[PDB]
RNA sequence: ACAGAAACCUCCCGUGGAGCAGAAGGGCAAAAGCUCGCUUGAUCUUGAUUUUCAGUACGAAUACAGACCGUGAAAGCGGG
RNA sequence: GCCGUCGCUGGCAGUCGGCAGAGCGAGAAAGAGAGUGGCGCGGACGCUACGCCGCGACGAGUAGGAGGGCCGCUGCGGUG
RNA sequence: UGGAAUGCGAGUGCCUAGUGGGCCACUUUUGGUAAGCAGAACUGGCGCUGCGGGAUGAACCGAACGCCGGGUUAAGGCGCC
RNA sequence: AGUAGCUGGUUCCCUCCAAAGUUUCCCUCAGGAUAGCUGGCGCUCUCCGCAGUUUUAUCCGGUAAAGCGAAUGAUUAGAGG
RNA sequence: ACGGACCAAGGAGUCUAACACGUGCGCGAGUCGGGGGCUACGAAAGCCGCCGUGGCGCAAUGAAGGUGAAGGCCGGCGGCG
RNA sequence: GUCUACGGCCAUACCACCCUGAACGCGCCCGAUCUCGUCUGAUCUCGGAAGCUAAGCAGGGUCGGGCCUGGUUAGUACUUGGAUGGGAGACCGCCUGGGAAUACCGGGUGCUGUAGGCUU
């Protein structure tokens, strides 16, 4: 026998999307074809992101897409997203943008179309530029979810600004002993 | 069960060598340490202030802070499953400039040199260290006297 | 060591390593008896290490050759100077043998210390083998063959190949 | 390029020694099998490969 | 009711089942711990590093124009060596054609 | 197998009995074939053997 | 001189064989001991760090920093 | 030789057919590219892509975990 | 000239059951006259693990397991069982 | 249907990974909480890094040995004053 | 060491509330009518926006009174120097 | 060559005794009104310069003690890993590697930094 260890033999990546919708399971067919039949590492990333769960592809804001498409050089490019393009009501001017995402909220379709930009789909993108030339891949903030504030070093630990799970927050909800230098100690 | 004393088990580690007691030399205090210096720890027992805990005596680390009478260094400590990076304020008398990085530096500069030269002569020199290779073939001259003949000696109960 | 098969008689020379102090050290010949050169060099280093302040790493083997016999067609009388250990102490011995080869007589000396004294092949230390004239031998088991008109019958010829005729009619004969 | 050739070579899988080992648990100088048998590795290779 | 008191037997193997890993060595290590007065003067140095910018370009572009007058002032056997040249897919294309024509 | 011998028998890629490999000799190699000496039987291969 | 084994004075040798509050260990000789002079750093206040450690507390401790102070010609040392 | 797992994040929409031309295994980053001047009407299979195909390595297991069951029981909405 | 050798894709994040009676062996080792005793250190095992050998066998020697054909071995053996 | 840290049971197949009896705290020692070991889900990249390994430099240490004509402690005998 | 003569049927991680993470879906800085009202299966389904009250999210921090989340260059005027 | 001040590594520098020290210094030395301090100008501090290398101090010496460094001790003691090696064990041998410490026997007995003198 051989003395190997099978602890890590099973790589845990997503072989396919977990959803069962058929307008996504057809996009994943087209992009798995492009991914294997082209030598562009763009299609492979789009496919690998079409697998990802709803918590790994977060929403984009219109303002963050503004400031990520205003960077010098990347003009007249198509902003590709795999999640959704939410609105950002705290932005007043909107330029013209060529965009391709899975969803665009009904109050961001308005702004983008009144501006004069195009809103493509992933099939329109795959027909416009198969190898994905002239594109700008984006992805929303992943640590935006409030969940990532309880993760890290446990609370009650020197210099661990991690949020605890508490029913409510107030004067008399975990503010007495492990927080006051007076009553006991604090970290 | 043993005791958790700060200085339990250092009768030989923190003692001074034979006939090396008394005043501590001054080259210990008139040498300089700058952030990035590879320093090795050796707790001297004469000065008691700022003594490093016994679990660091003999480790190496790098400096990150410097105060009047002491520096702060970052030594690695293997703690029961893992190797934390610990930050200790060791006083100056418990420190030496480790001459380990020294040879690496005197080889780096020698490489930069031998690469600067041998670049105008177009040749190609060896810059890596190679392990001591198997010794090549040689002739052993037996000029005159033939090899002396050895043989085991009988036993002698010299007890 | 393990006295496998028949031992060969090897002549190994070897010297320490050249250094700045000793620009050339003296060579040291030994006369090893072992199954093969791989064990002969290891007994050469065992000996050199037991005599000189010299190890295998700090030195080198200059030559390891087999020395044949100068008269393998003349019955000779070999005398060997043993040095071995028992369960309690260590003793020197001197044993004599009749053989044609020196390595032959040494094989017979290892099998004889094994038979009589139950000494494993690693306790024994041959220290000197020497062809002795027939008039200098001491053991009467070897002096008894120094006769010119030797004559004796084979008195009890025990039947071998007991299984080829395994089932037979006649009974075996032992007189010949 | 010895490092690269030897790492391109999948380590050889040899059969059992035809005839049989002398003694697996003791050094070759101890009348066994282990250790270095400088010249005599080929005698084992012929009966193992 | 005496129970075994302490041991470390399996511990040196549990430690290595998930390895013992040195900490994550990153560049730009933190500045916590450094003495206050020094790190206060380093903050006063950063706060005013911009104050000498328009003078810093006047030297960077200077030595970059000088980079012009810097650089524009200086500006095993014959057999298996010929076979290893005929057998080159690109470099040997014409030594190969010279042979292909050879049999006409 | 000891862990120090199991790490070296797997940097020699000998993860299985009767596995074989070629090894160039130096100080750092002989000093490993000495650690793993009781588990291997190494030698100098002929040209016919290679 | 009285003065004795042992008072007090004097010279010499004296690596510590003494002493440093206590158990032992370590350390200490123009000192960390002994004797004097002045004192209250045994004060106020931020954080960092070590020791046990989960690397949580308490206790103790180490490096600073900001104040106010003591000492000393000063360099310095001192928040038990 | 057969079964299975893992890996290749492998290959296959090219079944491109008288609107035809049947290829991408070969050591060497990239076009069997365009233009610009000197008779007989014929050709297996495939592809529930959640499908099919090819390669290697691997295959113990209590406590425990996970997956896959065209394994099984009873009722409900559809559908045979 | 990516500055020793050899080998090997790594890094990171959540959620988490069971466990928290252990025992044996080589070597070191404390109490005890010692113990198939009590107690530690390093490594390997049994527990959680079959198989060939040791007549028998938790722990010893070899060797770790999908189902099969041929060949060859280890440790042990070859008067008969 | 009182509570039970205690005793006894706890129902179909296959495939894959696979332990612990150890740390600290507890009116804790037949139990918990905690770290560890395990599995699950992943994600970021590769298609530089890392290592239960050696080499070369470089520090560390007071065990094995050895010592008492060397300090401390123990200790036999004469000889010369 | 304990339970077990035999056979049949029954027989043991269930449901509600809370919380956390993971996952699918719709909408998305919003979101939701769950309470109420209007219009056989149907006690269903549909609808209400001047029914979104209210919950959660969009702001934290302090015991509190309370406060509550980039700036830079430019001239021109007064002041120090 | 050498001395003074401040030193570096702190015996190859230390300890005992003896021999020689030109010149500059370094010292001993002469005093106590003033600075300062005591039983005591002994010490310390202060003002000096008649006297002298006597001593310290410098150099050298000793079949010197010590210290430093080598050899022998010794491939010995000890030691990593190994065996279905031996022995009833107590322990011992062997393969693979590393490898000491006395006694005993040799050699050496301060190098050196900055500044300033003498040796014109
Ligand atoms: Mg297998
Ligand atoms: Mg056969
Ligand atoms: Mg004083
Ligand atoms: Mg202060
Ligand atoms: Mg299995
Ligand atoms: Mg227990
Ligand atoms: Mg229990
Ligand atoms: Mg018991
Ligand atoms: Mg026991
Ligand atoms: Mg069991
Ligand atoms: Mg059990
Ligand atoms: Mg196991
Ligand atoms: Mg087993
Ligand atoms: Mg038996
Ligand atoms: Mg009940
Ligand atoms: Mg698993
Ligand atoms: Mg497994
Ligand atoms: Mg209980
Ligand atoms: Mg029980
Ligand atoms: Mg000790
Ligand atoms: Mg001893
Ligand atoms: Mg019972
Ligand atoms: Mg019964
Ligand atoms: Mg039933
Ligand atoms: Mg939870
Ligand atoms: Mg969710
Ligand atoms: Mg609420
Ligand atoms: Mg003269
Ligand atoms: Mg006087
Ligand atoms: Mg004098
Ligand atoms: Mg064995």
């Amino acid at each position: 026998g051989v003395d190997i260890r099978h602890n890590k033999d099973r790589k845990v990546r997503r072989k396919e999307p977990k959803s069962q919708d058929i307008y996504l399971r057809l996009l994943v067919k087209l992009y798995r074809f492009l991914a294997r039949r082209t030598n562009s590492t763009f299609n492979q990333v789009v496919l690998k992101r079409l697998f990802m769960s709803r918590t790994n592809r977060p929403p984009l804001s219109l303002s963050r897409m503004i400031r990520k498409m205003k960077l010098p050089g990347r003009e007249n490019k198509t902003a590709v997203v795999v999640g959704t393009v939410t609105d950002d009501v705290r932005v007043q001017e909107v330029p013209k943008l060529k965009v391709c995402a899975l969803r665009v909220t009904s109050r961001a379709r308005s702004r983008i179309l009144k501006a004069g930009g195009k809103i493509l789909t992933f099939d329109q993108l795959a027909l416009d530029s198969p190898k994905g030339r002239g594109t700008v891949l984006l992805s929303g903030p992943r640590k935006g979810r409030e969940v990532y504030r309880h993760f890290g070093k446990a609370p009650g630990t020197p210099h661990s600004h991690t949020k605890p799970y508490v029913r409510s927050k107030g004067r008399k909800f975990e503010r007495a002993r492990g927080r006051r230098a007076s009553r006991g100690y604090k970290n | 069960t043993n005791t958790k004393g700060k200085r339990r088990g250092t009768r030989y580690m923190f003692s001074r060598p034979f006939r090396k007691h008394g005043v501590v030399p001054l080259a210990t205090y008139m040498r300089i340490y700058k952030k990035g210096d590879i320093v090795d720890i050796k707790g001297m027992g004469t000065v008691q202030k700022g003594m490093p805990h016994k679990c660091y005596h003999g480790k190496t680390g790098r400096v990150y802070n410097v105060t009047q009478h002491a520096v702060g260094i970052v030594v690695n400590k293997q703690v029961k499953g893992k190797i934390l990076a610990k930050r200790i304020n060791v006083r100056i008398e418990h420190i030496k400039h480790s001459k380990s990085r020294d040879s690496f530096l005197k080889r780096v500069k020698e490489n930069d040199q031998k690469k600067k030269e041998a670049k105008e002569k177009g040749t190609w020199v060896q810059l890596k260290r190679q392990p001591a290779p198997p010794r090549e073939a040689h002739f052993v001259r037996t000029n005159g006297k033939e090899p002396e003949l050895l043989e085991p000696i009988p036993y002698e109960f010299m007890a | 060591m393990k006295a496998s098969g028949t031992l060969r008689e090897y002549k190994v020379v070897g010297r320490c390593l050249p250094t700045p102090k000793c620009r050339t050290p003296p060579l040291y010949r030994m006369r090893i008896f072992a199954p093969n050169h791989v064990v002969a060099k290891s007994r050469f280093w065992y000996f050199v290490s037991q005599l000189k302040k010299m190890k295998k790493s700090s030195g080198e083997i200059v030559y390891c050759g087999q020395v044949f016999e100068k008269s393998p067609l003349r019955v000779k009388n070999f005398g060997i100077w043993l040095r071995y250990d028992s369960r309690s102490g260590t003793h020197n011995m001197y044993r004599e043998y009749r053989d044609l080869t020196t390595a032959g007589a040494v094989t017979q000396c290892y099998r004889d210390m094994g038979a009589r004294h139950r000494a494993r092949a690693h306790s024994i230390q041959i220290m000197k083998v020497e062809e002795i004239a027939a008039s200098k031998c001491r053991r009467p088991a070897v002096k008894q063959f120094h006769d010119s008109k030797i004559k004796f019958p084979l008195p009890h010829r025990v039947l071998r190949r007991q299984h080829k005729p395994r089932f037979t009619t006649k009974r075996p004969n032992t007189f010949f | 390029h010895f490092k690269e050739a030897n790492n391109f070579l999948w380590p050889f899988k040899l059969s059992s020694p035809r005839g049989g080992m002398k003694k697996k648990t003791t050094h070759f100088v101890e009348g066994g099998d282990a250790g270095n048998r400088e010249d005599q590795i080929n005698r084992l290779i012929r009966r193992m490969n | 009711a005496k129970s075994k008191n302490h041991t470390t037997h399996n511990q040196s193997r549990k430690w290595h089942r998930n390895g013992i890993k040195k900490p994550r060595s990153q560049r730009y290590e933190s500045l916590k711990g450094v003495d206050p007065k020094f790190l206060r003067n380093m903050r006063f140095a950063k706060k005013h590093n911009k104050k000498g910018l328009k003078k810093m370009q006047a030297n960077n572009a200077k030595a970059m124009a000088a980079r012009a007058e810097a650089i524009k002032a200086l500006v095993v056997s014959r057999k298996l060596h010929r076979l290893a040249y005929i057998a080159h897919p690109k470099l040997g294309r014409r030594a190969r054609a010279r042979i292909a024509r050879g049999l006409r | 197998v000891s862990p120090k011998v199991r790490k070296v028998l797997q940097l020699l890629r000998l993860r299985q009995i009767f596995n074989g490999t070629f090894v160039k000799l130096n100080k750092a190699s002989i000093n490993m074939l000495r650690i793993v000496e009781p588990y291997i039987a190494w030698g100098y291969p002929n040209l016919k053997s290679v």
